[PDB]
RNA sequence: UUGACCUCAAAUCAGGUAGGAGUACCCGCUGAACUUAAGCAUAUCAAUAAGCGGAGGAAAAGAAACCAACCGGGAUUGC
RNA sequence: AUAUUGGCGAGAGACCGAUAGCGAACAAGUACAGUGAUGGAAAGAUGAAAAGAACUUUGAAAAGAGAGUGAAAAAGUACGUGAAAUUGUUGAAAGGGAAGGGCAUUUGAUCAGACA
RNA sequence: GUCGAAUUUGGGUAUAGGGGCGAAAGACUAAUCGAACCAUCUAGUAGCUGGUUCCUGCCGAAGUUUCCCUCAGGAUAGCAG
RNA sequence: CGUGGAGGUCAGUGACGAAGCCUAGACCGUAAGGUCGGGUCGAACGGCCUCUAGUGCAGAUCUUGGUGGUAGUAGCAAAUAUUCAAAUGAGAACUUUGAAGACUGAAGUGGGGAAAGGUUCCACGUCAACAGCAGUUGGACGUGGGUUAGUCGAUCCUAAGAGAUGGGGAAGCUCCGUUUCAAAGGCCUGAUGCAGGCCACCAUCGAAAGGGAAUCCGGUUAAGAUUCCGGAACCUGG
RNA sequence: AAACUUUCAACAACGGAUCUCUUGGUUCUCGCAUCGAUGAAGAACGCAGCGAAAUGCGAUACGUAAUGUGAAUUGCAGAAUUCCGUGAAUCAUCGAAUCUUUGAACGCACAUUGCGCCCCUUGGUAUUCCAGGGGGCAUGCCUGUUUGAGCGUCAUUU
C-alpha cells in the first residue's frame, strides 16, 4: 500500500541530544511516542524501494 | 409461556386496554419480589407480553385511520411508501412517459421495422 | 550531468507522474465482457444484425485518396436514387448522412448500387400478425464488403 | 518562575463538553468547538487531516438507519407482508 | 510512559575566543 | 464542585457503575478470551477530563 | 358611492421543495512554495497540493458558425 | 463504448506470515498524553479432550513433599517448542601489575581404525 | 527593597502570529519567541558527515594535462579490464 | 557457497518421530559451507535440472526488545520527640486503648467555604500489588450504604461584551452592523369579526463574589440537614 | 590448600529468538447503483436473572409482529409444555411497528436537564390561576386562497 509506513508526523530531533538523527514521533504517553519512524531500518517503518 | 399475537388479534379495543393494565399490575408485584428472590426469570416472560399487547393494539388502530383515508389523494405521511428521498422526488410512471403530439404521429408513422439479411 | 558519447535523451518525468500511470490488467477482462455485451444486444435485437449498411467513400487527403473506406451513411440523393425515403430507410438498417454532398458520379453509382443489392437480400417482417421465421446474420459489413474498384 | 510555581495556577477550563461531538473541544468564549465547528452548520473536517476524518467519518457509529437501506434495495423496496405460503 | 527532554541546556558558557 | 450542573453529575453517574471488576462467570464461557477490566479507572491515576 | 386593473404586502392560510452527510471517479472557482536551472528574478515544479461551490451511477461532450485543400471527409467519447 | 485508493456482492495471486502485513489477526482509532487543533501503542499458540491435580502430610498462609489425570507435567492457566546476552549449583583446569591469538613439542583427558 | 498607593489581587471580558502586547529587556504571547503551536506540500534540496551484509581464482591504478563563478565539485586526455 | 517463493523429476524423507535448538563427539572441502552420532522435541521437509527476488550484517551517537558491570554501592540526614504497659495477632518501633513528656499557639498543624477533583465520605470483610523501612493500619483491594428545600443558590435583571433580524459586501467559506434608510405589534373601552383610543423600548445571551420577595431555635444519623422531625413564623400567585 | 576471578560441559534460572501454525492485511479482476425535513451521518444517557467491555437494541430497550426451518440455549440457573406442533432458538429471513435526549435540527435559549405562547381534554367550586394527558408554533422560495396598502391608476354615481 502506498500510505504503509508514512502515516505519521514524525520528525527529527536534531543534533545535540545523545540520540541518532533519524526522524521520531511527538506526544507523551503513549510508548509509540519517540520511536525511530519513516527510514527503512526503523521498526514499523517504510520498505527500501517499495514495491509498484 | 407468554400470551400469542394472534390470539389478540380476535379481542376487541375494550379488552386489550383492559389486558394491558393487568400485565402492568403483575410486572409490578414480580418486582417487589426480585429484591428478596436472588434470580426470578419470569420477569422476562411478562415484559415481553406487554410488547406483545402494545404492537397488535396499534397496529388495530392504523387499519382504521387507513380505512378512514381510502382513495383520497392526501393522506398522512406516516401511511405513505417509506421508499428513498430520490424514488419519492422523480418523475410518476405517468409523467416520464409522457410524449408531444408532434413525436406521436413520428413513432406511428416511421416505427422500427424487424428485419434479416440473410435472403 | 552530461557524460560520454550518447544520444540527448527527452523524458518528461518531472511532474508527479506516479498518480497517473494506468496499467491494462483489465485487457482480458474487458475483452469478454466486450463479448458478452455483443452477445445480449443480438439476442435482443433479433433476428437484425449487429449493424448498419455503410456507403462506400474515398480517403479524403493526398496520402490516402488512392483508397476506398467506409463511411457514415447514404446521403439524401442516393437514398431516393434508390427508391427509398430517409425517414424509412432509418428503420431498415440503412444509415443516413444528410451532411455528404455527391460530386463524383461513380462514387455515387457504386452507392446507389450498394442499396438496390441491400433490399434484395432482406426480410421486412409485416406490421402485425406471424412473421415468416429465419436466422440471424450477425453482420451487414461482411455480407457487402467494399472492394477496391 | 515559568514552571512548577507557574502551573500551579491552572484552575479555568478554557473547553467543556459539545453539545454535537462530546468531546470537550468546546470553547467557551468563541462558543465554537475545535472539532466539528458546533454550531456552523456544517462539521468541520479537512482534507490534510486524514486522520482526523477517518475517526469520524461513517461507518464508525451505529447506523441506525442506514445499515438497513442495502437490505432494502436487493427486494426491490417491497410493501405488504409475506403470504404464508 | 516517562516523556524526556533537553536535560539541561545553558550553564556551558563559550570557551577560548 | 459541589455546585455542578447535571450535564457533569450524569456522567459522574455513569464512571461510578462502570468502576467493578470484571464479572468471575465470563471466565468460564467457551472460548474466552477476556482475562481482566482493560478500562479500569481510578481517582488516583488518571483523570477523567470532563 | 360601487366595481375593476397595475404593483407591493401579511397570515401557525391549502399542497410542496432547499440545506446536512459522503466525496475514489466527475463539473467549475481560487491558488502556492519546497524543487530544477549546479547561484537567481522570466521559466520550472503546476494551470499541481491546500481552501470554496455543485451532481450521478457514471459525469462531462454531442448532432459542426468542424476538419480540410483531396478523386474530398462528416455528432460526441476512449485506445 | 470511457473513469472509479469511496459504498455493496462476488472470484483470485510465483504477495506478507505476528519487530512482517493496514496504525489495528485480540473489548483498535481502543488504553493512554495535550487547554486545543491533534498525537496515538503493546498485546495471537496448554491438550484430542480440563481429564485445570480429589485425598494424605509440614507450615499461620502463599506454597512445599507425596498421591493422581494425560501419549507427554522435559505441557500446571507464570502454560507448544524454548536460542543468545546475563545467572546459581556440580565436575575438570590455570592463575607474582590484564586476557585472548600464531609455529612446535611434553603431560592429562577423548576419538577412529586397518585388521582376517 | 517597598508596605495607603502609578498599590496587591479573584472572576467576567477584548486583542491571534509578519499579528497582538510592550513604563522598551528583542521582553511576553501555556517549561517554546531576533517571528508560537498543530497537520499537510514532504521521503523538501545537500558539490558536505557517517553506514553500506558470502568465499575463492586472474588482472590492477591515480592524486597529472586543458576547460568551468573552477579551488572539499565536475567535463576532458591519460593510467585500468 | 547459503536463504524465501515457482514449473519438472526423484512413484524422495516422515508420528516406528519432519522442521527447530543444544553437543572442547566424528568425517569431507583452500574457503563460503556440506554430512553423520547422541540429547530435546512434536507435523511437516529435502536432493537434482530450471525460474524468480522485499536474498547473506560487527559497526551507521543505526530501529525495537531483552540484559549486564558499576552494586547490595550512592543513598532513604529540612519542618525540636519521643517513651512505659495491656489488648489483637503467626508476626507489632509504626494498629487499638490507658499513662507520661512535647508542639502548632486564634494572619494555627483549629473551625467552614470559592475554583478544581469525582466518591476519596461511612460501615463490614480484608493484605498479592501501592504507602521508596514495616504494617494486623490506610485516601489501597472486595462488597454495600449515603446527598430530602415555596424561604440557601441557580432560575429573573442588567455591566464590560457577544449576537439573530432588516439590509450592504464577498467567487465562496462567510464579513460589517445592533436600532441601524424596514409596511418591524399589543393593551383596553365595549360589542371572535368588529366601533375607537393609548402606547415605538426594538430579539436574545452575558455575574453560584454586583441588583434581588420570603425561616428561626431545639432534637435526631455509621455517614444528611437553615433541606428531615417538634414547635413558632414569613413571601408570591389565586 | 581454600576462597575469589576466568574457559568449557550437564542440570536448573532470566528472556522470548527460532521452527511449524493463521477466522488478518495487501494487489489484481468481475457485477451492482441504494443516505437526508417520511428527520441522515455522528454524539449523549440508558436496557439482560446474574455484564464492566466489543456486538445488539431504545421505556414495546441483547429486543415486539410477520415468513422459512423444525429441538434448542449452555458459564450457572431457569423454561418444561415449547416435542406427531400456529413451536425451541444471541437461528435464518424481514415487507408491519416502537425508535429516550440530541444533532442540517426547526417556538426562544443552552457552561441552564432554563423560559414561553396556541388548540382539545381531565381534576382542583375556575374562559382568566394551578397541575396532569394528547396535538402544535423556524427560515428562504414556487403555484393557488383569504384579508389588505398606495391620488400608480380606469370607468361609474353626485
Amino acid at each position: 500500500s502506498e500510505k504503509a509506513g508514512h502515516q505519521t508526523s514524525a520528525e527529527s530531533w536534531g543534533t545535540g541530544r545523545a540520540v541518532a538523527r533519524i526522524p521520531r514521533v511527538g506526544g507523551g504517553g503513549t510508548g509509540r511516542s519517540g520511536q525511530g519512524a519513516f527510514g527503512n531500518m526503523c521498526r514499523g517503518g517504510r520498505m527500501f524501494a517499495p514495491t509498484k | 409461556a407468554g400470551v400469542k399475537a394472534y390470539e389478540l388479534r380476535t379481542k376487541s379495543k375494550e379488552q386489550l386496554a383492559s389486558q394491558l393494565v393487568d400485565l402492568k399490575k403483575e410486572l409490578a408485584e414480580l418486582k417487589v419480589q426480585k429484591l428478596s428472590r436472588p434470580s426470578l426469570p419470569k420477569i422476562k416472560t411478562v415484559r415481553k407480553s406487554i410488547a406483545c399487547v402494545l404492537t397488535v393494539i396499534n397496529e388495530q388502530q392504523r387499519e382504521a385511520v387507513r380505512q378512514l383515508y381510502k382513495g383520497k389523494k392526501y393522506q398522512p405521511k406516516d401511511l405513505r411508501a417509506k421508499k428513498t428521498r430520490a424514488l419519492r422526488r422523480a418523475l410518476t410512471k405517468f409523467e416520464a412517459s409522457q410524449v408531444t403530439e408532434k413525436q406521436r404521429k413520428k413513432q406511428i408513422a416511421f416505427p422500427q421495422r424487424k428485419y434479416a439479411i440473410k435472403a | 550531468a552530461i557524460s560520454k558519447n550518447l544520444p540527448i535523451l527527452k523524458n518528461h518525468f518531472r511532474k508527479h507522474w506516479q498518480e497517473r500511470v494506468k496499467v491494462h490488467f483489465d485487457q482480458a477482462g474487458k475483452k469478454v465482457s466486450r463479448r458478452n455485451a455483443r452477445a445480449t444486444r443480438a439476442a435482443k435485437i433479433a433476428p437484425r444484425p449487429l449493424d448498419l449498411l455503410r456507403p462506400v467513400v474515398r480517403a479524403p487527403t493526398v496520402k490516402y485518396n488512392r483508397k476506398v473506406r467506409a463511411g457514415r451513411g447514404f446521403t439524401l440523393a442516393e437514398v431516393k436514387a434508390a427508391g427509398l425515403t430517409a425517414a424509412y430507410a432509418r428503420t431498415i438498417g440503412i444509415a443516413v448522412d444528410h451532411r455528404r454532398q455527391n460530386r463524383n458520379q461513380e462514387i455515387f453509382d457504386a452507392n446507389v448500387q450498394r442499396l438496390k443489392e441491400y433490399q434484395s437480400k432482406i426480410i421486412v417482417f409485416p406490421r402485425n400478425g406471424k412473421a415468416p421465421e429465419a436466422e440471424q446474420v450477425l453482420s451487414a459489413a461482411a455480407t457487402f464488403p467494399i472492394a477496391q474498384p | 518562575g515559568k514552571g512548577t510555581p507557574s502551573f500551579g495556577k491552572r484552575h479555568n477550563k478554557s473547553h467543556t463538553l459539545c453539545n454535537r461531538c462530546g468531546r470537550r473541544s468546546f470553547h467557551v468564549q468563541k462558543k465554537t468547538c475545535s472539532s466539528c465547528g458546533y454550531p456552523a452548520a456544517k462539521t468541520r473536517s479537512y482534507n490534510w487531516g486524514a486522520k482526523a476524518k477517518r475517526r469520524h467519518t461513517t461507518g464508525t457509529g451505529r447506523m441506525r438507519y442506514l445499515k438497513h437501506v442495502s437490505r432494502r434495495f436487493k427486494n426491490g423496496f417491497q410493501t405488504g407482508s409475506a403470504s404464508k405460503a | 510512559h516517562h516523556p524526556r527532554y533537553v536535560v539541561l541546556a545553558s550553564h556551558l558558557g563559550r570557551m577560548m575566543m | 464542585a459541589a455546585q455542578k450542573s447535571f450535564r457533569i453529575k450524569q456522567k459522574m453517574a455513569k464512571a461510578k457503575k462502570q468502576n467493578r471488576p470484571l464479572p468471575q462467570w465470563i471466565r468460564l464461557r467457551t472460548n474466552n478470551t477476556i482475562r481482566y477490566n482493560a478500562k479500569r479507572r481510578n481517582w488516583r491515576r488518571t483523570k477523567m477530563n470532563i
